């Protein structure tokens, strides 16, 4: 179980780790979040109680180093940091435990959602969609745009996800026009799993983390980004078994995660109707639909 | 954008341009069979693509073998539409491609995109005008031509005869929009008008009849009495 210490809180913020999150008032005496479970990423991340937009964070895996947070009092944000000194570091965490100044990750036993929601996520592949390669961290906020927003403007803080365009010569190949475009599986198959992605899982990891950064941020162009891979997979006729039946779970969890209020930006019904009830797969997304239905029946 | 009465001058500017229209493009007849259960039988079929400036017709006839042994006609029908256009672009000189190309009916737009894919400066655009290209095989020598089709053909067409050797594009394109208007609300009344007098004929390099100016306004009066009337006979007013 690793440690994130803080340096000090000097604003009062709203902190969420993963799925949790807690409120620190103005100069609050605390240091910091322990427990962490090892093996998964994780995403910190903040909503300055003055001002509730850019909401903003860090994902990162505790393996690839000590990290701690600090507030820039001239940036105005709480920054994550990697500490070098490692003997700095285990003596600075244990002082803030001993004096009890931390939060313990709060996990239920039971309770397999963060392991369910960033099943094949790796922090490998979110540092080539987030370039900032001095860092073994990964900064997201609510603001940042795609490599594919920007095609239609800063590109070092762009979110470099794969480009997914199905009215593209990519997507579409020379005399299957008509074929090509009602049936995706070339597309998905042969251009994006063979070709770019390599594998389903890589395909997945990039879904669940434009999910994630769409809820946590109302990030628009992620939110835009995870349609897009659910769509390609449900307009394709030839999907491996095993690719469905593990879509339908991912989803399930986004659904039953997503908090309800915020669905009508983070849900296109367009998308969803498609998928649930037109697309090829209309049949093979059981538990995805059932909640859906039950949870979101005015979207349908 | 889409086309609509505001932006209507743009069809008559130096910019090359086609509307592209396939109504007509699946055709069928409906029948009873032996066991008494419903069958069609297809018909051939034409898609009308015009240049509104020029007049220029190119009518590419579907033969009924285009349909054999394939699903979904009617999904079909819109990409081959598609797949003909993007062909006639193809085939012509760059210099005589169109920059825009205005569909009749929004189902062609993401069929025409796709296959128009290597022109990225074409515009592919809708239209809200309820533009009257479907009664194109109530004009006889075109509906001739598809009926006696027997293959895949492309035959080409100046729609406005002459007519450009007197009057503005603007003025051509809304005699032709008014007749084939008058031709889809009331055949049977809209032909009597043009053929009314066996002493004016049509030349057999001509569409319609050799009007003179003055017979045009004649004529032009009587197609817009029979499109008010026949709204009449609809309506009850
Ligand atoms: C679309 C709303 C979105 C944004 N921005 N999400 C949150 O604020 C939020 C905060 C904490 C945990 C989960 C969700």
């Amino acid at each position: 179980m690793n440690t994130v210490p803080f340096t000090s809180a000097p604003i009062e913020v709203t902190i969420g780790i993963d799925q949790y999150s807690f409120n620190v008032k103005e100069n609050q005496p605390f240091h910091g979040i322990k427990d962490i479970p090892i093996g998964h990423v994780h995403v910190i991340h903040f909503q300055h109680a003055d001002n509730s937009s850019m909401r903003y964070g860090y994902w990162f895996d505790c393996r690839m180093g000590n990290f701690y947070i600090q507030y820039d009092p001239k940036d105005g944000l709480y920054k994550m940091m990697e500490e070098r000194d490692g003997a700095k570091f285990e003596n600075i965490v244990h002082n803030f435990k001993e004096r009890q100044m931390m939060v313990s990750y709060p996990k239920i036993d039971e309770d397999d959602t963060w392991y369910n929601l960033t099943e094949f996520v790796q922090m490998d592949k979110i540092r080539k969609i987030v370039r900032k390669d001095e860092n073994q961290f990964s900064y997201v906020d609510s603001s940042m745009t795609t490599v594919q927003e920007n095609e239609l403007s800063d590109p070092a803080h762009s979110l470099n996800y794969t480009v997914i365009n199905f009215k593209s010569r990519e997507a579409i190949r020379p005399g299957h026009e008509m074929e090509d475009f009602l049936d995706k599986s070339y597309y998905l198959n042969t251009v994006m799993l063979q070709g770019i992605f390599k594998n389903s899982s890589n395909y997945f990891g990039e879904l669940q983390f434009a999910f994630l950064n769409a809820m946590f941020f109302g990030n628009y162009g992620s939110s835009l980004q995870w349609h897009a891979m659910i769509e390609l997979i449900c307009s394709s006729a030839t999907v491996p078994k095993h690719m469905l039946d593990k879509l339908d779970e991912i989803l399930y969890y986004q659904i039953k995660t997503l908090p309800e209020q915020y669905s009508d930006i983070l849900l296109n019904e367009r998308v969803w109707n498609i998928c649930l009830y037109s697309s090829f797969q209309k049949n093979s997304l059981h538990n995805t639909e059932k909640i859906m239905e039950n949870k979101y029946p005015e979207l349908l | 954008g889409a086309m609509n009465s505001s932006n209507y001058a743009e069809l008559f500017n130096n910019d090359i341009k086609l509307f592209v229209d396939d109504t007509n493009v699946y055709r069928v007849t409906v029948h009873k069979t032996f066991e008494g259960n419903v069958a069609t039988k297809a018909i051939n079929g034409c898609i009308f693509t015009l240049n509104p400036k020029t007049g220029h017709l190119f009518l590419k006839i579907i033969h009924t073998s285009v349909w054999a042994g394939q699903k979904r006609l009617s999904q079909l029908a819109k990409w081959k539409t598609a797949e003909e256009v993007s062909a006639l672009v193809r085939s012509l000189p760059k210099e005589e491609q169109p920059k825009q190309i205005i569909v009749t009916r929004k189902a062609m737009l993401d069929p025409l995109e796709v296959h128009m894919l290597d022109f990225p400066n074409i515009a592919i655009r809708p239209t809200e005008l309820r533009l009257p290209f479907s009664a194109a095989m109530s004009i006889d020598k075109l509906s001739d031509v598809v009926m006696k089709a027997t293959e895949p053909q492309m035959v080409l067409f100046n729609i406005y005869d002459d007519w450009l050797d007197r009057i503005s594009s603007y003025t051509a394109f809304s005699r032709l929009t008014l007749l084939l208007r008058a031709l889809k609300t009331n055949e049977e009344s809209a032909k009597m008008i043009l053929l009314s007098d066996p002493t004016i004929t049509i030349k057999s390099y001509h569409l319609w009849p050799s009007f003179t100016d003055e017979q045009w306004i004649t004529i032009e009066s009587q197609m817009r009495d029979l499109i008010l009337t026949e709204y009449g006979r609809k309506y009850n007013v």
